[PDB]
C-alpha cells in the first residue's frame, strides 16, 4: 500500500485568504492523484482530477500542484462554503488509498470556556453506576486540556469525552466530558474536581462540588 | 450481455486484416489500371503492414493519457476515412501512400483495443475472449486471398474499400456504445520526457520483458514458415500451387484448435497450467519438425506436421502469456501493449531474416533447427517466467 | 447511484450493499465501493471494471465480492464474517470519461451490532452565578438518532448537542442548555427525548 499522510491535519483561517493543503506519498504515484470534497451533511464532491485538472464547474479558486513527493491543493480567495472536509486519493497502484483529511475551520474567534460540573443523579445510581458531567462549553480554539481530580491531586483516568463541530452562529466549540465509576467506588469518595487548560488563560479555570 | 465490445473489436480487427489478405491478390489488377510496373505489386503490401509498425509507440501511452474509447474510436474513423480516400488516388504513387495511411489503423487493435479486453475482463474469461475472436481474426488470411481472387472476376477492386468501411461502420457504433473505458491515467500530461520515463520503467521489469520475448520467441518458427513456404515447397520441393496451399491447412487448422480448446479449458486449468499442457506440443512439433529433416533433407510433411503439432500448442498457451505477461508489469496496458508488440516486432523482422539465411546456406534441416531453438528460448523464459 | 443498504447487520454475518447505477453508459465504467467510519477518515474497498474484472482491497480481500447484474443495472458489494469495525457509512463511486470516482453515490449507514432498538435512559443534570447551565444525560439507546427539545421547543438559543459514544454497547449522548439565573427554578426546564426507533420519547424536569 503506498501511504498517503495529509497535512496540515487540520486548518482556520480567515475569508479571502490563501491557504493550501498538501498529501505527501510514500513512493511514486507520478501524476495520479484526486481531491475530494465531502460536504458537512456527507456528500463527497470531487473537484481535481489527474493532480491539476480542475473538475467540470468548479471554482476558478481552486487549483492542484505537484512538486516532488508533495501534492498540494490551494484555494486563492477562501469563501464561506469552501470550510469542509478535504481528502486526497491515490490512484496510481492498486489498492487506491484515501489520505488523513483536512478538516476546515473558519477564522479565529478567541473566547474562554464556560465550565460546569453536575453530580449524578440518585435516579442514575439505580442502575449501578454514576457519570459525573463535565461540560465545557463555548471556546475557542479547540486546543485544550482536561483532567479530573479525586482529591487534592488523585487523577483518574475513565474519562469520555465528546466534542461538537463548531457551532452554528457564534463559531466556538462544545465538550461533553463524563467520567463513569461505579455506585460502590463512586460513594467511598467525597471531592470531585473538574480542572482544564486553555491558551485564553494562563489561570487554570477549576469546577469541583463535594457530596 | 453487451459483451459485444469483444464481438465489435473482432470485426474492426477482421477489417483491418482483409484490407491487406483480399487486396494482394487483384494488386495486378490495380496496378495495370495505374498504368505502373509489376514491381508495384508487392509495395502495397509492404506499405500497409509498415503503417502498422507506425503509430504502435504513441497511440497506446496516449490511449493512457486519454483514454481507450476516443483513441480506439478515432482510429476506426482513421481506418474507414482513408479506406473511402483511396478511391481519390489518380496515379499508384498517391496509392501506395492511402495503402500506408490505412496500415495505421492496425496498430490501434494491439496498443489500444486488445489492452482494454485484458483490463475490462476476468482472467478466465479473458482468455476465452481473446483465444475465439483470435479464430475470427484468422479468418481473413485464410480466406481472404481466396475471397479476393473470386471479387476482382465478377465485382470491381475498388468496391472492396466500400466494403471495408462498411464493415468498419457496423463496428464503429458497437464500439461506441459498448466499448469499456479502463485507463487509468486519464487528464495527464503527455510530454516526450514523461513518456521515455514510461517505457524505461517497464523494460526495467525482467519479469515482463522475459515473458514479453517468450511470446515473440514462441511465435517467430510460424511467421519463418509463412514468409518462407513458398520458397522451400514450390521453388524448393518442386510442389503445386494447390499442394503449397494445402499444406497450411494441417498448419493454421491446428492453430485455431489450440484456441477452440484454450476457450473450453478456460474454466478447468490454471493459467499456469494451460501454458504447460500447450508446452508439450510447442517443443514435441518443433523436434519432430527439427529431428526429421536432419535425417531426411527433403522430409516437407514431417515438417509440416511437425509444425502442425507446435501451431496446436501455441493456441493452447499464448492467450494465456500474452494475459499474464501483460499484468505482469503495473504499467499501464496501453503503455505494456505496446511495449509487448514492439518487442515482438524486433523478434519478427531480425529473426525471420535469420531464418531466410538459415535456410539458403542449410536446407530444410537449419530451418527447422533455427526453429527448434526459439521453442528452447521460450521453454526457458518459462522457467524464468513462471517462478 | 443509488445504494440500497441493509442498515443493521449483526458480528459474523453477511451484508449486501446494492448500488443502482444511473446512465445508459452502466457497463462502460468502472465502479468502486469507498466506506467512512465515524471517525477514521475514508476507506478504498474495491473496484469492478465493467467487463467483471474484480480488485481488491489486500487487508479486506478475504471476504469482499463485488459482482455486477447486467438485467437490473446494479452493482453488489457483498461482505462476509462482519464485526464493530466494518461499521461504516459505505459510498459507491464511479468511473467516467475523465479518470477515476468522478461522482459519487449518496451513501447508506451500515451498523453492526446486536441490540435490539432499545429504548433510551433519560438522567437529569443540575448544579447560582450570573447564569445557570443545565443538561440532560441520555444512556443505553441503539440506533444512533435522538433528538433533544427544550421548553416544548421554545429556547434553543443556547443549546449545544453532544455527539453520542459507544460504551460497550449502547450509546451515551449528552444535551446541554444555558438560561438566565432569574428564570430557573422558578420555571419549568425540561428536555423532551426523542428516539423515534424504539417509538418513544421521554420527558424529565430538572430539580436542585
Amino acid at each position: 500500500d503506498i501511504v498517503m499522510t495529509q497535512s496540515p491535519s487540520s486548518l482556520s483561517a480567515s475569508l479571502g485568504e490563501r491557504v493550501s493543503l498538501t498529501c505527501r506519498a510514500s513512493q511514486d504515484i507520478g501524476y495520479s492523484l484526486n481531491w475530494l470534497q465531502q460536504e458537512p451533511d456527507g456528500t463527497i464532491k470531487r473537484l481535481i482530477y489527474a493532480t491539476s485538472n480542475l473538475d467540470s464547474g468548479v471554482p476558478k479558486r481552486f487549483s492542484g500542484s505537484r512538486s516532488g513527493s508533495d501534492y498540494s491543493l490551494t484555494i486563492s480567495s477562501l469563501e464561506s462554503e469552501d470550510f469542509v472536509d478535504y481528502y486526497c486519493l491515490q490512484y496510481a497502484s492498486s489498492p487506491y488509498t484515501f489520505g488523513g483529511g483536512t478538516k476546515l475551520e473558519i477564522k479565529r474567534a478567541d473566547a474562554a470556556p464556560t465550565v460546569s460540573i453536575f453530580p449524578p443523579s440518585s435516579e442514575q445510581l439505580t442502575s449501578g453506576g454514576a457519570s459525573v458531567v463535565c461540560f465545557l462549553n463555548n471556546f475557542y480554539p479547540k486546543d485544550i486540556n482536561v483532567k479530573w481530580k479525586i482529591d487534592g491531586s488523585e487523577r483518574q483516568n475513565g474519562v469520555l469525552n465528546s466534542w461538537t463541530d463548531q457551532d452554528s452562529k457564534d463559531s466556538t466549540y462544545s465538550m461533553s466530558s463524563t467520567l463513569t465509576l461505579t455506585k460502590d467506588e463512586y460513594e467511598r469518595h467525597n471531592s470531585y474536581t473538574c480542572e482544564a487548560t486553555h491558551k485564553t488563560s494562563t489561570s487554570p479555570i477549576v469546577k469541583s462540588f463535594n457530596r | 450481455q453487451a459483451l459485444l465490445f469483444p464481438l465489435c473489436l473482432v470485426l474492426y480487427e477482421f477489417s483491418t486484416y482483409i484490407g491487406n489478405d483480399m487486396i494482394q491478390p487483384g494488386m495486378l489488377a490495380v496496378v495495370e489500371q495505374y498504368q505502373a510496373g509489376i514491381d508495384w505489386v508487392p509495395t502495397s503490401m509492404t506499405a500497409y503492414l509498415a503503417g502498422g509498425m507506425f503509430l504502435q509507440w504513441l497511440l497506446g501511452p496516449l490511449s493512457d493519457r486519454i483514454g481507450r474509447r476516443p483513441v480506439m474510436l478515432a482510429g476506426v474513423v482513421w481506418f474507414i476515412v482513408t479506406c473511402l480516400a483511396i478511391l481519390l488516388a489518380q496515379n499508384i504513387e498517391q496509392f501506395t501512400l492511402l495503402r500506408f495511411l490505412q496500415g495505421i489503423s492496425l496498430c490501434f487493435i494491439g496498443a489500444v483495443g486488445y489492452a482494454a479486453i485484458q483490463e475490462s475482463f476476468e482472467e478466465a474469461v479473458c482468455i476465452k475472449i481473446t483465444a475465439l475472436m483470435a479464430n475470427v481474426a484468422l479468418i481473413a488470411p485464410l480466406l481472404g486471398p481466396l475471397v479476393g481472387a473470386a471479387w476482382i472476376h465478377v465485382l470491381p477492386w475498388e468496391g472492396m474499400f466500400v466494403l471495408f468501411a462498411a464493415l468498419a461502420a457496423i463496428s464503429f457504433f458497437g464500439l461506441q456504445r459498448a466499448m469499456p473505458e479502463t485507463a487509468t491515467r486519464i487528464g495527464e500530461k503527455l510530454s516526450l520526457k514523461e513518456l521515455g520515463r514510461d517505457y524505461k520503467l517497464v523494460l526495467k521489469n525482467g519479469r515482463f520483458v522475459a515473458g514479453a520475448l517468450a511470446l515473440g520467441f514462441v511465435s517467430l518458427p510460424l511467421l519463418a514458415w509463412i514468409a518462407q513456404s513458398p520458397i522451400i515447397i514450390i521453388t524448393g520441393e518442386q510442389l503445386s500451387s494447390y499442394e503449397y496451399g494445402l499444406l497450411q491447412v494441417p498448419i493454421f487448422g491446428a492453430l485455431i484448435a489450440g484456441n477452440l480448446l484454450l476457450a473450453r479449458l478456460t474454466s478447468r486449468r490454471t493459467v499456469r497450467s494451460l501454458i504447460i499442457m500447450g508446452g508439450w506440443p510447442i517443443m514435441i512439433g518443433l523436434l519432430v519438425a527439427a529431428a526429421a529433416t536432419v535425417i531426411s533433407s527433403h522430409a516437407y510433411l514431417w515438417m509440416t506436421a511437425g509444425l502442425s503439432i507446435y501451431a496446436f500448442g501455441i493456441g493452447l498457451a499464448n492467450a494465456g502469456l500474452v494475459r499474464l505477461t501483460l499484468f505482469a508489469s503495473d504499467m499501464s496496458k496501453g503503455t505494456v501493449s505496446a511495449a509487448m508488440g514492439m518487442l515482438q516486432m524486433l523478434i519478427f523482422t531480425v529473426g525471420i531474416e535469420i531464418s531466410k539465411h538459415a535456410w539458403l546456406n542449410g536446407g530444410n534441416g537449419l530451418f527447422n533447427l533455427f526453429n527448434l531453438v526459439n521453442g528452447i528460448l521460450w521453454l526457458s523464459l518459462m522457467v524464468i517466467f513462471l517462478k | 447511484l443509488k445504494e440500497s443498504g441493509p442498515g443493521l447487520v449483526a458480528p459474523s454475518q453477511s451484508l449486501s450493499i446494492t448500488c443502482t447505477v444511473s446512465g445508459f453508459s452502466f457497463s462502460i465504467y468502472g465502479l468502486h465501493w469507498v466506506r467512512q467510519p465515524p471517525g477514521k477518515g475514508l476507506e478504498w474497498l474495491g473496484m469492478i471494471w465493467g467487463g467483471g474484472r474484480t480488485d481488491y482491497n489486500s487487508a479486506l480481500k478475504s471476504r469482499l465480492s463485488i459482482s455486477k447484474d447486467n438485467s437490473k443495472s446494479q452493482v453488489f458489494l457483498k461482505m462476509k464474517s462482519l464485526q464493530t469495525d466494518d461499521t461504516a457509512m459505505y459510498y459507491c463511486a464511479r468511473n467516467s470519461g475523465y479518470g477515476n470516482l468522478a461522482y459519487w453515490g449518496q451513501g447508506t449507514l451500515v451498523t453492526v451490532s446486536a441490540a435490539k432498538t432499545t429504548p433510551p435512559s433519560v438522567y437529569p443534570l443540575a448544579p447560582t452565578g450570573s447564569s445557570v447551565t443545565l443538561g440532560c444525560l441520555v444512556k443505553g439507546y441503539f440506533p444512533e438518532s435522538v433528538t433533544v427539545t427544550w421548553n416544548s421547543g421554545s429556547l434553543s438559543s443556547s443549546v449545544h448537542t453532544f455527539p453520542a459514544l459507544l460504551q460497550s454497547g449502547l450509546y451515551t449522548m449528552s444535551s446541554s442548555v444555558t438560561v438566565p439565573s432569574s428564570t430557573w427554578p422558578s420555571q419549568t426546564v425540561t428536555c423532551s427525548v426523542a428516539h423515534p426507533a424504539s417509538s418513544t420519547t421521554v420527558d424529565k424536569k430538572l430539580e436542585p
